[PDB]
C-alpha cells in the first residue's frame, strides 16, 4: 500500500497449530543443512504430536510502525534570560539523533530510513538560585528558530537574524501546550542513511562516517522578552517521533556502548554475561535451601 | 463560536499519541523513493531469523569465540551430559544478547514457539548420535539421560545432513510469558546427552564443537514496547 | 470527504470503528501507519536461489 | 452483545403483578424444599389476591457497568518540590485497587472481572509552612510515569530513567483540567483475578494470594520545575473508573473490615446489630411515649 | 479556526461523568475472552439469591451460629409469639447483612416484593402448624394471634415440603422507600404464632430450630447510587 | 461515520436521543456501555438439573 | 459547502487528499493559493516576433 | 458546548503558517484587475533568461565593464587556457550575482541543466576555432587542450552565428545540490580552448572579446526557501 | 442526527431558523422547551357542569 | 441546515463563496446584512406627480 496514510485494514494473525499425529517415513524436516544460509522452516507439529490452536495472535505492536513511532528525547541544552557571556543567552545545537542513545540504537538496527518526523519540544524554566529572590517577572515567551545550512547564523539574542523572514521559527509562551510541527522527509538521497562506510573526500580521507552525510542544519533557541531583574535559566528539550517509516538491511543491535555521536567507536565488550558451566540450570522447586 | 468543553488530558504531551500537526514546511518536494532491497516490515522478520547462541557463556570465554562452541568428544562419556540452559529467551545469558533476544527486550510480553538448530562441526568420518530433550517447568533439570528422555526430545544422528532442528513447542498456563521472566512464567530447560557416543577411525581429530542457532517459529509474537536495559549513557554528546 | 475504518480490537470476543478527516495540506502532517500490517520473513530467513522443501535432506 | 460499545437500546422492565382471584386446589407454590438448593420464584399473586399493576420501574442503576462505571479514589500520595532527602522529591507506589476500600470493597464482590479503566489524576500543590513565605514561583508542572514490570526504575528527581523514550508518561501543568487516559484490559490472563487460593511456588508455599498475580507495574511522579526558593509539597491523587465490564461468580460483600493490602486476613466481627429480643418491634403510632 | 464558548462546566471532573479518552497504549492486543461459568450482569442477580436471615440477632448470639436460629417448641405456647421484626431490607439489623441487604446499601432508594422462605429443622416425626403474618403500617405491630391474622398471611403445615413461603406484597403510598427508611416510608412488620402447637411422639426431642431465608422477588428494583456505611478505614495500605 | 440511539427517559410519559461519533482508535477509549440492560438470575437462583414446576411438591 | 482537493505528495512514491471550508465573507480572508503552478518563460526568454526555429541558423 | 482537545502547537505563530483570518475591511470593493503586460509566474521564468557572466572578475575589474570580457586574441597562444571556472552557479562569484545566481540564492537546493552561450565580438573579418569543455567532478582542472577534450565539449566556429551554446548537462550523484556548494555536492568546470588560433586580415584589431552568457535549460528546478546573504542593515528606516 | 425548527422572529414584519444536536445521554441535559405554547383557561375561568352559553341569562 | 451564498469579490478579474448555519433561538442573535444592496432615490430625488420627462421643458 501507500505508506503515507492515516488508515489501513488487516489483522496481524501470527499461524496455528496444525494439527498432527504419529509418522514413520523418510521425511525428515528435522534434518537440514545450516550451511546454506537458510534458517530451517520446521513448526512444532514437524517434531512432536500436536493438537490443533487457532491462535488470535498478532504482531501488530512489532510492525516497524509502532516501534519507532513514540517521541523520544534527542537532545536537551539551556540558556539564560540573563548572563555577562552573552553565548549563554541561546541554545543551539546541530541536528541529529546521535546524541541519545536510546533512539539512537533504535534506528540503529535499520542501515537505511525513510520518514517524516513530528518534532515536540518541552521547555521548562527555573529561577536561578541567590540572596534576592523577590521578583515579579511576566510569563516567559521563547522563540525556536531553524536554520537550514546555509542560512545566517545568530550571534547574540539581538542578532537581526531573529527576523526568520524565511527560517521557519516557532514563538510560544509557558503555561500551554508543549510546540509541536510535522517535517517531511527531508533528506538530499533517496533514504537517511544511518551508517557510511565511506569517505567525504575522494581521496578516500577527509572526515570518515556518519557526518559527511548529515549537514541537516542547526536550531537557536532564545527567551524573547529579554531580561529578568534576577538570574533565570531555561531548558528546551526536543522529542522526535518518526512517522510514515520504511526501513531497509536490518542490522544487528548495538552490543557496545556508545562513545561518543560522530563515530561509531566502541571498547571491546562482552558477548553476553557468564554462568557457572556449560551445565548449569538452577534449582527452582525445592522446599526452599 | 461554536459550544466547547475541555477535557481532561487537554494540553499533555502523551509519548505515544498520535495526531495530525502542521507542517513546518508547506509544500516540500520530498526526494523520490527509490527501491532498496532488504526492506524491513516487523521486528519478526528479524526475530524469526537464526543467530548463533553463547551456550559455552563461561567466565574466561566472554570475549573469545569459545563461548559459540559446544564440547563433544571421542569415549566413553555417557554419564556426562553435553550442555543444559533455562528457556528464558529475554533474559538468561544465553538468549538475551542473540538476535532474538535483543528483539524480545524492547518488549514486556513474548509467546510462540522456539527453533534450537544444532549443527556438528566435526570431520566427516566422525559418528554420532545425541539425545536433545526439552523438559516443560515444574520438576528441576533432568540430572540423567532417563530422566531427559521422559519429556520432548529428538534422538539427532550425526550423518551428511550436518544440522538437528530441536523445536520447543509452546506450552504454558498463559498465552504470554514476561520477557523478564520469573517463576510464575517458567517456560523449562533443554539438555543435551550422547545418545551413543562418538566413534572416529583413526587419524582424525578425537573431539569438535557443536554450534547452536536460536530463531523464533511462525506462532512467535511480542507485545507491550518498554525501553532496553541493555543501553545507557552518563551525558551528553553521546 | 472522510475516511472510516475499524478500530483495533479491546477487551472483548459496529461501534467498533472511528472516523478522520485530515486538515493539512502536507501528507507529513498525517498521523501514523500503525494500522498497516505486512510481512516478508523470507528476504531474510531463506535467501536461496534453488527452493529449499525442508522434508527432504538439503543436500545428497 | 459486544461489551465494548458506547450504545445499545432496551428497557430494563421489572415485572408486572398479574391479577390473582381465590382459589382452592392443590396448588402449593407457597410450599417449597430449600434443601435442593433452588431459591422459590413465588410472587405475590402466589399467595394474596393481587389487582393488576403495569410496572414501570427499571434495573438500568444496577447493571454492573453502572455500578463500578465511577471514578473511585485508588490512591494518594505526597512529594516535595525540595528536600534533602531526594527520595521525597518524587512519589511512586505500585499498581493496585487494594488500598482504598471503597472501591476495593466494590470489586470484591466478584471472583474475577475484566476491563478497560478511565484513570484520572488530580494533583494540587500547597506552600509549606515556614518563617519567610514571600516567593513568586511560577506554575508548576509535572510528571507521570508508568513503568511496566520489568523497565527501569528512577532514582533521583534527575535520572535519565525520565526521558520515558518508551514509557508512557503525561506532562500536565496546574490550573489545567485533571489529566486522563485510558488503559485497556492488561492481564495477562482472561479476567482479572480478585481473589487466589493459591500460591506462587509449585512446592505450595512462597506467596499466598492476590499478590503473586498481580504485577502491573508502578507509577512514578516527580515536579518538573524542579527547585522552589521555599519548600512547596504536592498531593497526588489517582482514580480508577472502570468501563466495558464483565463480571463472574459472585460472592458475598466483605463483612470485616480489611487489615491490610497483601492479604484478606481479617479479625473475627459480628454477624450483625443486636436488638432486645426476637420479638422486638419497637412502637411509632403512639401519642408520643 | 472556528468559532466556540466554553459552557460552565468546562475543564471539571465529574466522578460519574462519561466521555472518551485517549488511550495510553495505542494498538493494544487485549488478552481472548475465556467463557467463565457463572457471569453476573445486574446486582439484582445476587438479591434474587436467598440467603439466611440472622432473626435471632440477641445480645450473645452475635458471633455465633445461634443467631440464624428461631426457636420453637413441644406444649402449650400459643400466647407467645414466635419472633417478630420490622421490614426495613436495609437499615434494621435482621436483614441489613443479608445478600439483599448489602446490595441495597448501595443505593438509596428501593421498591418490590419480598419473598421469606421459612424451613422446618426439627425431626421427621416432628407436627405443627404456625400463622406468618405480615402488617402493612399504619397499626402497632400485632400483640396476639387475633390481631395478627387480620392482615396478610399464611397458615403453614409442616410436611414433608420442609419450607414455606411467606411473600410480603408491595403496599405503599410511594413507588419507592427510602433504604434508609424512615417513618414516612415506613413498611410494616411481620410476626409468626404457633397456630396450632408442635406435637411430638416419644424419643424425639421436644424443641426445634426454624430458619429464615429472604430474597428479592421480580418486581423488585433500586435506585440512586452511593456509599456503604459499612465500609471504613483509618488510613492507606488499606 | 456516526450513530444516533435513543437517551434514557427523564421528567415526563424524536427529542429523546443522542448521536456519537467515536473519534479514538483504540476501543478502550470509547464511553461506557450504560444502556445494555441484559439479565439471567437462573445461573444463580435456580441451578438445579431436574427443573422445579414449584407449583407442584417439589419433593414426594 | 466543502472543497476536497489533493494534498501536495510526501515521503512515498485516497487518504492523499484534505477538506477545506471557507468561514468568511471576503476572498480577502481565504488562505494562500500555494497550489497553482502555471508558467510561461516565453514572454521573457524569447519575445522575437519572427518564430525561431532554433536548429536553423538564425540569420543568414 | 462541544468537547475539544487543545494539541501542541496551539497559539504559536509560525511564519509559512496558511489558514484563514478576518477580514478587517468587511466587503471592501477592490479596484478592478488591469491586464499589464509581463506577468511573471514562478522564478524560474527569470532564471530561464540569459543574463551576462562576469568571468573576468579579477581584482581591478570588479567596477568596471571588463569584467564581462573575455580577452583573446590573433597569433600562436594556443598553450595558454583561454579561461576556465567551477560549476557553483549559486556560489563562485562568477556566478552568484548573475540573474540564474541571484534566484538560487533564495534557495538552499538546486538540479537541472544549465546553458552557457557564448557570443564573439570581434569585426567581421575575424576568424577562429575554440574548443569549451565541461569536466564532471573527480579530478583537477584540465590543464591541457588533450585533458579537456576527455570530457563534454563543443568545438565552436566562429561565423556569421556569432553565438555558441555550450550545454552542462546535469550529472550527478544526487538528484540536488547545495546552492551552497560542498565538495559532495561538487559540480565539475568548464574551460576553453584555442582549437585553431584567432585569424585575421590586416586592418583589423588583432584582438577582441568573447562574453558570456548564462541560463537554465527547462529541467531545472530549486527547493527549500531561505533568506539571502546578499542583502542587510544596520538599522530601520532602512 | 439532528432537528431544524423556526426562531421566534423579531425586528421585521428561510435565515429564520436554527439547529441543534443533543450532546448527552439524559433528557435532563437538555435546553429549556421555551417554544411549546397552549393554553387551557377553561380548567378555570368556566369549571361549570351545564354550559353557559352568556348572551343568554344563566339564570331564569 | 445551513446556508450558502457568494462571497464579496477581492484582489482578481466556485471558491468564491461561504457557509453560515445560525446557532441561536433568536434572529436578534444572528450577523448584520451586509449583502443586502436595494435602492431607491425616487422618495427623494423626483417625488413630483405629473411624471417629469426632462429633455423636454418641465414647464410651458
Amino acid at each position: 500500500g501507500d505508506v503515507v496514510e492515516a488508515v489501513e485494514n488487516a489483522v496481524a494473525r501470527v499461524a496455528d497449530t496444525i494439527g498432527s499425529g504419529p509418522s514413520n517415513s523418510q521425511a525428515v524436516p528435522a534434518l537440514t543443512a545450516v550451511e546454506t544460509g537458510h534458517t530451517s522452516q520446521v513448526t512444532p507439529s514437524d517434531t512432536v504430536q500436536t493438537r490443533h490452536v487457532k491462535n488470535y495472535h498478532s504482531r501488530s505492536e512489532s510492525s516497524i510502525e509502532n516501534f519507532l513511532s513514540r517521541s523520544a528525547c534527542v537532545y536537551m541544552g539551556e540558556y539564560h534570560t540573563t548572563n555577562s557571556d552573552q553565548t549563554k543567552l541561546f541554545a543551539s545545537w546541530t541536528i541529529s539523533a546521535r546524541r541519545m542513545v536510546q533512539m539512537r540504537r533504535k534506528l540503529e538496527i535499520f542501515t537505511y530510513v525513510r520518514f517524516d518526523v513530528e518534532v515536540t519540544f518541552v521547555i521548562t524554566s527555573k529561577q536561578d538560585q541567590g540572596t534576592q529572590l523577590g521578583q515579579d517577572m511576566p510569563p516567559l515567551t521563547h522563540q525556536i528558530m531553524y536554520i537550514p545550512p546555509g542560512g545566517p547564523i545568530p550571534k547574540s539574542v539581538t542578532d537581526y537574524t531573529w527576523q526568520t523572514s524565511t527560517n521557519p521559527s516557532i514563538f510560544w509562551t509557558e503555561g500551554n501546550a508543549p510546540p509541536r510541527m510535522s517535517i517531511p522527509f527531508i533528506s538530499i538521497g533517496n533514504a537517511y542513511s544511518n551508517f557510511y562506510d565511506g569517505w567525504s573526500h575522494f581521496s578516500q580521507n577527509g572526515v570518515y562516517g556518519y557526518n559527511t552525510l548529515n549537514h541537516m542544519g542547526q536550531i537557536y533557541v532564545r527567551h524573547v522578552n529579554g531580561s529578568s531583574p534576577l538570574p533565570m535559566t531555561s531548558t528546551v528539550r526536543m522529542y522526535f517521533k518518526p512517522k510514515h517509516v520504511k526501513a531497509w538491511v536490518p542490522r544487528p543491535p548495538r552490543l557496545c556502548q556508545y562513545k561518543n555521536a560522530s563515530t561509531v567507536n566502541f571498547s571491546p565488550t562482552d558477548i553476553t554475561d557468564k554462568r557457572n558451566s556449560i551445565t548449569y540450570i538452577p534449582d527452582t522447586v525445592k522446599p526452599d535451601v | 463560536g461554536l459550544p466547547v468543553i475541555n477535557t481532561p488530558g487537554s494540553n499533555q504531551f502523551l509519548t505515544s499519541d498520535d495526531f495530525q500537526s502542521p507542517s513546518a514546511m508547506p509544500q516540500f518536494d520530498v526526494t523520490p523513493e527509490l527501491n532498496i532491497p532488504g526492506e524491513v516490515q516487523n521486528l519478526m522478520e528479524i526475530a524469526e531469523v537464526d543467530s548463533v547462541v553463547p551456550v559455552n557463556n563461561v567466565a574466561g570465554n566472554l570475549e573469545t569465540m569459545d563461548i559459540y562452541r559446544i564440547p563433544v568428544q571421542s569415549g566413553n562419556h555417557q554419564s556426562s551430559q553435553v550442555f543444559g540452559f533455562q528457556v528464558q529467551p529475554g533474559l538468561d545469558g544465553v538468549f538475551k544478547h542473540t538476535l532474538l533476544g535483543e528483539i524480545l527486550n524492547y518488549y514486556a510480553h513474548w509467546s510462540g514457539s522456539i527453533k534450537l538448530t544444532f549443527v556438528f562441526c566435526g570431520s566427516a568420518m566422525a559418528t554420532g548420535k545425541f539425545l536433545l530433550a526439552y523438559a516443560p517447568p515444574g520438576a528441576n533439570a533432568p540430572k540423567s539421560r532417563k530422566d531427559a528422555m521422559l519429556g520432548t526430545h529428538i534422538i539427532w544422528d550425526v550423518g551428511l545432513q550436518s544440522s538437528c532442528v530441536l523445536c520447543i513447542p509452546w506450552i504454558s498456563q498463559t498465552h504470554y510469558r514476561l520477557v523478564q521472566q520469573d517463576e510464575y512464567t517458567s517456560a523449562g530447560n533443554v539438555t543435551c546427552w550422547y545418545q551413543t557416543g562418538i566413534v572416529v577411525p583413526a587419524g582424525t581429530p578425537t573431539s569438535c564443537s557443536i554450534m547452536c542457532f536460536v530463531s523464533a517459529c511462525n506462532d512467535f509474537s511480542v507485545r507491550l514496547l518498554k525501553d532496553t536495559p541493555f543501553i545507557q549513557q552518563a551525558a551528553l554528546l553521546q | 470527504g472522510a475516511q472510516v475504518s475499524t478500530q483495533k480490537t479491546g477487551a472483548h470476543e459496529s461501534i467498533i470503528h472511528y472516523t478522520n478527516i485530515n486538515y493539512y495540506k502536507d501528507a507529513a502532517s498525517n498521523s501514523a501507519n500503525r494500522q498497516d500490517f505486512t510481512q516478508d520473513p523470507g528476504k531474510f530467513t531463506e535467501p536461496v536461489k534453488d527452493i529449499m522443501v525442508k522434508s527432504l535432506p538439503a543436500l545428497n
